[PDB]
């Protein structure tokens, strides 16, 4: 269940998702055919975070992030995290997307795809 | 009038007696909504100097609404003598109409919205309709929402301590129990015969709507149907196409997520929910002025938030509000650039984006199945829900019969 990208990324494909590789990473779209179905996307970026954003211990060490919120539909508002941690001397970003009419979402697989996340 | 005369004694003080008995008020307003000359009758009663005491002198709350609701509906050319009357009776005794599941609203808006209502329902052509379907008895689990049970979420009991508190904990499984009752949609249909889907689709629009306002109505509450009906003639929708769209979301819909919606979106944290049978965000209803056709713009503009929400519970309002949000998504997709939507385009070939404009007796069904991605997320962003399209196509097919 482990994933490598040729430029080093190697991360755990959450279970029940389907996997598709892109230019410095991965995307990640919950399976079967979901009325709200989760998705997730995960990359190796050189280019640091923007300043002046939240953060949070991530198991070991930070990481910086932001939610943003926008108008949806009958399932709840559109929110779409985007998040980095620090890998070597570059980042690893990770942004999921879901719909929530309580609030905003844990985006806890998220989280965990960033966590487990590494670039060897 | 006959009944002015009858209400004037019914509501009169003598010696030694100052309390109009609640059998009095009941006979009153029985009086009012048996009245053939509604009008006259206010006229009379101003005139003998006996309407401000009728609002002063009818004091249950619940009698008060009765009264209030059956008064601002039958009226015309003396509405507004009665409504400064209730406004003069409101004076130094606040309280009025503004208890139980109507505290939101003020009681001169009570009135106002009443009187509105009233008049959309003559005009729009639904004041009247038998009920041709019966409700659900279910109270757990897919379609045992207000859309199969006929159960107003206002009505229901607060959520219970301890999942209150899992709730607020953020807890996944208990989140779970009050959201959506579905996760495969496909799996769920599938328990179903054509006849078990027509039959949820009998129950959903042939029962009587579950109104916050039902004295506003000349007899009892219409059918949804009936409303449905008017709501899609007012924005050249189909009522099979409004149907469809509240079938799918009222599938979707179980007791304990309708407490949810309704309780959250009222507490303390004045939640962003999805209410109702169209599952109307409160926000949006507020945004796109989803009530426009059934409350003035002074009435419409001075609601709280929590007065929204509550309207959104109100299941001719949410008709109303969920038609008029289809015909704009309808709407916005004709101002689209179908090359720029490949993700759209992709999924539903035969999509005509100028046709949306149109009556959907003449969209082709990718159209139905675009719009439905479109309804229960963002519309018209390039992302799809993957399962709500085929959802919302099988009850279409229900009620295209
Ligand atoms: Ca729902
Ligand atoms: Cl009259
Ligand atoms: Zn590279
Ligand atoms: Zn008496
Ligand atoms: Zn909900
Ligand atoms: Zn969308």
């Amino acid at each position: 269940m482990t994933l490598t990208h040729p430029n080093g990324l190697v991360v755990e494909r959450p279970v029940g998702f389907d996997a598709r590789r892109s230019a410095e990473g991965f995307r990640f779209d919950e399976g079967g055919k979901l009325r709200n179905p989760r998705q997730l996307e995960v990359q190796r970026q050189d280019a640091p975070p923007p300043p002046d954003l939240a953060s949070r211990r991530l198991g070991d060490g930070e990481a910086r992030y932001k939610v943003e919120e926008d108008d949806g539909g009958s399932a709840g508002s559109e929110y779409r995290l985007w998040a980095a941690k620090p890998a070597g001397a570059r980042w690893i970003v990770v942004s999921a997307s879901e719909q929530s009419e309580d609030g905003e979402p844990t985006f806890a697989l998220a989280w965990a795809l960033l966590e487990r996340a590494r670039l060897q | 009038t006959a009944t002015s005369d009858l209400i004037e004694s019914l509501i009169s003080y003598s010696w030694d007696d100052w309390q109009v008995t609640r059998q009095e008020a009941r006979r009153v307003i029985a009086a009012i909504r048996n009245d053939n000359v509604p009008d006259a009758t206010i006229a009379a009663l101003d005139k003998s100097g006996s309407l401000i005491k009728l609002f002063q002198r009818v004091g249950p709350p619940e009698l008060a609404r009765s009264l209030i609701a059956s008064i601002a509906g039958r009226t015309t050319m003396q509405r507004y003598q009665a409504r400064n009357a209730l406004i003069r009776s409101l004076i130094n005794n606040p309280l009025g109409t503004q208890t139980d599941n109507w505290i939101y609203f003020p009681t001169i808006t009570f009135f106002d919205i009443c009187a509105d209502l009233a008049d959309a329902a003559g005009r729009l052509g639904f004041a009247a309709a038998g009920a041709t379907g019966v409700a659900s008895q279910a109270i757990q689990g897919p379609f045992s929402g207000v859309g199969a049970t006929g159960v107003n979420p206002t009505d229901l009991p607060s959520i219970a301590f301890g999942d209150q508190l899992k709730l607020l904990n953020k807890d996944p499984a208990t989140v779970t129990k009050y959201s959506n009752p579905l996760g495969d949609l496909g799996a769920y249909l599938s328990q179903l015969s054509p006849q078990d889907k027509l039959n949820q689709a009998q129950t959903l629009v042939g029962q009587p709507i579950s109104t916050l306002f039902p004295d506003a109505y000349p007899g009892n509450p219409p059918s949804r149907a009936k409303v449905m009906s008017a709501a899609a003639r007012k924005y050249d929708l189909t009522p099979q196409l409004i149907g469809a769209i509240i079938l799918a979301e009222q599938r979707d819909q179980t007791r304990d997520e309708d407490a949810k919606d309704y309780q959250a979106a009222v507490s303390i944290k004045s939640a962003n929910t999805s209410i109702g049978l169209g599952q109307v965000v409160v926000s949006t209803a507020i945004k796109y002025e989803l009530f426009t056709d059934l409350l003035g713009q002074p009435v419409r503009r001075g609601l709280s938030r929590k007065a929204v929400a509550t309207l959104l519970a109100s299941d001719e309002f949410n008709i109303f509000a969920t038609a008029r949000y289809i015909r704009y998504v309808a709407n916005l997709a004709s101002q689209q650039d179908l090359r720029k939507l490949p993700k759209t385009r992709g999924a539903f070939p035969s999509i005509d984006l100028r046709a949306y404009a149109g009556n959907p007796r003449n969209w082709p069904r990718d159209n139905v199945r675009a719009l439905a991605s479109e309804y229960t997320s963002r519309p018209w962003d390039d992302n799809l829900s993957p399962g709500w399209p085929m959802f919302v196509d099988d009850a279409y097919a229900t009620f295209l019969d």
